[PDB]
């Protein structure tokens, strides 16, 4: 969603860094380590 | 049709003594223990109330091993009781101070004296002094206003707890209005030492909580330990053998002038 | 800060006893702002699941 | 909670046990969120229970 | 959390005050699931 | 249903049904409650010869139980009428407690000590009976339970061995049995924890007048309680009234914690102290 108001993301990168948080990783790097017989199952909370 | 006690008239119950025990028809009756012969000096609760140290409690104590049984006829030479089948109904007569009201748990308690001393058909020192087959509600009011006064009776020095005794013994129920030690020597041993003990414990339960109730009750010699604990524990089973009041009755409906009601007998 | 870890210390007890029905430690570590980035969010978090304060309360 | 009684909620519970204490522990798993209110106006409040 | 993520999400439905009474009383605690177009099914398990 | 005609089912004896026969009036309980039932299911001992066999489970089991009267012991017939709750019932004496004319029993599992065989154990299956106790024992016996299971809350690893051992003979009327062993489980911790928190709310209702009875007490008077348990104002009564009052609710439940179920309420008893008319499931 966030736009950042972008002005120069050359310095502004790593002054998310400064924080030591990451986000969550969205649906798609957590769809990723599911491979093929595992998407299949019933483990998979991404078949939605 | 039902279970029958037999009251052997030992004292000579004058006609209209007769005519006293012939009013009071429905009445219930506390006999000391279930047999088929009794004496008058038996029956009734004046074997009770009797003694230059003795205790509100202590009576109670002595009521709730008593049988509670219910008049039948008086025939002249011999009362008629019935020991009363649970469950069943029974018209026992209101001889407390208290209006009954249609859906009511009744209690037994002692008579008390104060301000209502009352007897009864009495000759010989033996009347037929008589339960006060009171509301459940105002019978654990009772008891809570005698264990009051008593854990205030020790402060009479002060006018302002003698003040604060003075608006304490007025028990005020619907339509009526009357006046009211090792129990509360138990009451302070559970007030003190529950204070002391439960901070090793709570300490170590609080941790981990499954109904999530331990966190805000932290808000709130191994010889001697167990001594607290046992001496703990065994005065709060003698507090509860003086609490759990063991109701009697349930009024359905009350015949009117107040003097009876169709009861259906519970406990 | 004593006083200060003393009162956060009692109330980090104090909602998770609210939390668990539904009706960190060194002030002082390095790691301890991201700890309370994580903890602000925590309680965002929390402040979302029961959304309802003076403006004052917040200019105090 | 707040006045003094709350707001007095009522139960018809039916249940196969008949024993007391087995029959209250299985209210202690409904009334969880009654009962840690139940330890907050007896520190919310000191002098009133 | 992550165990039981990964396989198995149930945890309890019953208190510690009635998780002796399933050790007591074996109740039946998971009921039938819908998916059943074959009938009743076993398994165990013995590692080698 | 009431009658429960019950089938044996196993290879019995002459010198069984002779022992029932003067045993008439026992009580037996019975899981199911129907009119016919086997004798797998009645009686209480298929549950005493569990593995992990503990009071802790046994005492919280035969609470769905449902107890019922020996009667009619001819053959291979045991009738067992139901009793229902506030008729006059006479029971034989199951375990010696003479049981002490006027006051309510209750139901011990087993006598657990030992494995008592109940009738005869018939193809390696005895019928094993509950004590009937006068709710003193019962409540005792259950009491030292949590009193040695708060006491190895605070322990190492001996001091709970020497302390249970001075605590686990409790010597009752005409018995002295054995606590079992103490074994900590997790239906007491569940219910420990609740008589921790009822000792807690009680220290916050103490309002000073409850509190300092005794402390005051002792200035005064010199009494058994009083000196044994030397070692062991304000113008709001109204409010005392409602503190003693929510201390009362308190002191009903946690006493409930460690008694029984009332039950058998006597209402003669024999000379013999065999036969005892009760009332009052």
């Amino acid at each position: 969603f966030v736009r950042e108001h972008m002005a120069h993301a050359t310095r502004r990168l790593v002054h998310f860094y400064q924080a030591r948080i990451d986000p969550p990783r969205t649906a798609n790097e957590a769809k990723h380590d599911f491979s093929t017989k595992e998407f299949a199952k019933v483990d998979n909370y991404l078949l939605f | 049709m039902e279970t029958t006690v037999l009251v052997t008239f030992e004292q000579r119950l004058t006609t209209g003594d007769v005519g006293k025990l012939s009013r009071l028809i429905g009445a219930v009756i506390p006999i000391p223990y279930r047999h088929h012969l009794l004496g008058s000096s038996q029956v009734g609760l004046d074997a009770v109330v009797k003694d230059k140290t003795r205790d509100y409690s202590r009576m109670r104590a002595r009521m709730r091993e008593m049988t509670l049984t219910i008049m039948r006829r008086v025939e002249g030479n011999q009362m008629i009781l019935g020991v009363p089948t649970h469950g069943q109904c029974y018209t026992i007569r209101n001889t407390g101070p208290v209006s009954w009201e249609k859906g009511d748990v009744l209690t037994t308690l002692p008579p008390v004296f104060s301000g209502e001393v009352t007897g009864l058909v009495s000759v010989s020192d033996w009347d037929l002094v008589l339960p006060w087959i009171v509301p459940m509600a105002l019978a654990t009011e009772i008891n809570q206003r005698m264990m009051m006064l008593a854990l205030l009776s020790l402060d009479r020095s002060h006018e302002e707890v003698r003040a604060a005794t003075a608006q304490l013994r007025v028990v005020r129920y619907r339509d009526a209005t009357l006046t009211l030690r090792n129990v509360c020597i138990s009451l302070s041993m559970i007030a003190n030492l529950s204070s002391e003990v439960t901070l090793a414990y709570v300490r170590k339960l609080a941790l981990e909580d499954s109904n999530m109730l331990l966190m805000k009750c932290q808000e709130i010699t191994p010889t001697e330990e167990l001594n607290k604990l046992t001496a703990l524990f065994v005065m709060i089973r003698q507090i509860t053998d003086v609490i759990s009041e063991q109701p009697a009755f349930l009024v359905c409906d009350v015949s009117p002038d107040d003097k009876s009601a169709l009861c259906i007998y519970k406990g | 800060h004593l006083p200060l870890l003393t009162r956060i210390r009692q109330d980090y007890d104090k909602l998770f006893g609210f939390v668990a029905a539904r009706p960190d430690d060194a002030v002082y570590g390095d790691d301890y702002v991201p700890r309370v980035d994580v903890f602000l969010r925590g309680l965002e978090d929390l402040a979302r699941c029961l959304c309802a304060m003076r403006a004052e309360e917040v200019n105090r | 909670n707040s006045d003094r009684q709350g707001r007095p909620s009522a139960f018809v519970v039916v249940s196969r046990i008949t024993h007391r204490h087995t029959l209250i522990n299985v209210l202690r798993y409904r009334f969880r969120v009654s009962r840690f209110h139940f330890l907050n106006n007896s520190i919310s409040g000191y002098g009133p229970s | 959390a992550w165990v039981r993520q990964a396989t198995g999400a149930r945890r309890t439905e019953v208190l510690d005050s009635e998780a002796i009474s399933i050790l007591t009383f074996g109740r039946k605690t998971d009921k039938g699931g819908p998916a059943l177009l074959h009938g009743q099914r076993a398994t165990c398990e013995v590692i080698l």
